[PDB]
């Protein structure tokens, strides 16, 4: 206490308010760039899904494993998490939803399996004791598909090798700048769109060399693309969450300055009074 | 009975006291700034029927008088923790 | 030697000074409250063997003497700036 300590504390809180204002600005610009990098990713997945729609269950169809709902004896999850803190409640809401569903699956006696994108989830699920089999970390704000090839390779290999029976990606969904929602959604076996290529009756492809070898790579590339889109939406959501967190923190710093200054003024007045009284009432 | 400001009574007493060279205490209020308000507000009382009988020489029987006080105090910046409040 | 709360000897000396009408310093402490504690604490010393021989008139030779002091002070709200600390 005393005017000098409180004045030092006011100075430090003003500095904190500067820092958080700057972090809010930066997060807003990176949100814009990340939700451009997000929109740039749609065409690939959107056309590849129409190709698969025509080739898999169109006017002709095939019997690839990834398309059939076989019996669930254990599940795998791909978890997207940030690499950086100060993002608000994002990661923990996501992880609590994930744990709530993994609880059901393990109650039914089916095991669960995890592969981690980002280091926050890695540390968290190491602390909880989940089974993590593959991870990639330190992508930061520069996600690239060539890094996601590993962890999704592990899960696909373990799927068609018969050691999984369902595969999910769990990630946040960027909806509106002020709102973001965690979602667990399935990507194996392939979920069935209502797009009708019954109008495509009018034709069929020439397959070089044959359709069966092509459907396989199309499905693998499609799964990799959806995982990448999940990563990128989660990145834009991290930015849009850090923005609002830092806005709130700047307002809290501002509302705290106004209390520290009342305490400071009271201490200043008390010190003037005590000094001047000691002098006057000491003399004579 | 309503005292419209007992902060301004305290300030006027502080004036009268400092003009008499009396050493001040916290926030420059005199030593007996508590006794000032204490001996005032302690009169707002309720008294039993025997006190009323004895005081009024037996003219009033079985009634109990009372005086209810609502003092008003003004607090600078919402500080309920200063010497006079 | 462990002087317990020398911050309470300073208050006793302040009382004695203010009753003798001596000029009050900061926090009403007397002027020579530094000289009060200084000449107390400068007695805790280690003395060389020659001073001990001269003092004991030759009875003790070749031994140093020593007195160690551990005064205690109490600081209100971590204020090491106050006059006594």
């Amino acid at each position: 206490a005393g005017a000098k300590d409180i004045r030092s504390k006011i100075a430090s809180v003003q500095n904190t308010q500067k820092i958080t204002k700057a972090m809010e600005m930066v997060a807003a610009s990176k949100m814009r760039k990340s939700q451009d990098r997000m929109a740039a990713s749609r065409p690939y997945a959107e056309t590849m899904r129409k190709v698969i729609g025509h080739l898999a269950h169109g006017n002709l169809e095939y019997k690839h494993p990834y398309l059939e709902d076989r019996d669930v004896k254990r599940v795998g999850y791909l978890v997207v998490s940030t690499d950086r803190g100060l993002a608000g409640g994002l990661n923990i809401n996501l992880f609590k939803k994930l744990l709530a569903e993994m609880k059901t699956w393990t109650d039914k006696g089916v095991q669960a399996d995890l592969a981690m994108i980002g280091s926050k989830g890695v540390s968290f699920f190491n602390s909880v004791g989940g089974n993590v089999v593959a991870q990639v970390t330190g992508m930061g704000d520069n996600p690239s598909l060539s890094e996601l090839i590993g962890p999704v390779k592990v899960m696909l290999q373990a799927y068609d090798e018969g050691r999984l029976d369902k595969l999910y990606i769990v990630s946040n969904k960027f909806i509106n700048t002020m709102s973001q929602v965690p979602t667990i959604s399935q990507l194996l076996p392939l979920p069935a769109s209502d797009d009708d290529d019954l109008k495509h009756k009018s034709w069929d492809y020439l397959y070089e060399p044959d359709p069966k070898a092509l459907l396989d790579t199309l499905l693998r590339r499609y799964v990799e693309s959806q995982v990448y889109q999940g990563v990128v939406e989660n990145l834009a959501s991290e930015q849009a969450a850090r923005m609002v967190a830092m806005k709130a923190a700047t307002d809290n710093g501002g509302s705290l300055i106004k209390e520290l200054q009342l305490v400071y003024n009271k201490a200043r007045q008390a010190s003037i009074t005590q000094e001047l009284t000691e002098i006057v009432s000491g003399a004579a | 009975i309503i005292y419209d400001d007992l902060s301004k009574q305290a300030v006027a007493y502080r004036q009268i006291s400092l003009l008499l060279r009396r050493p001040p205490g916290r926030e420059a209020f005199p030593g007996d700034v508590f006794y000032l308000h204490s001996r005032l507000l302690e009169r707002a009382a309720r008294v039993n029927a025997e006190y009323v009988e004895a005081f009024t020489k037996g003219e009033v029987k079985g009634k109990t008088g009372s005086l209810t006080a609502l003092p008003i105090i003004e607090t600078q910046a919402g500080d309920v923790s200063a010497f006079v409040p």
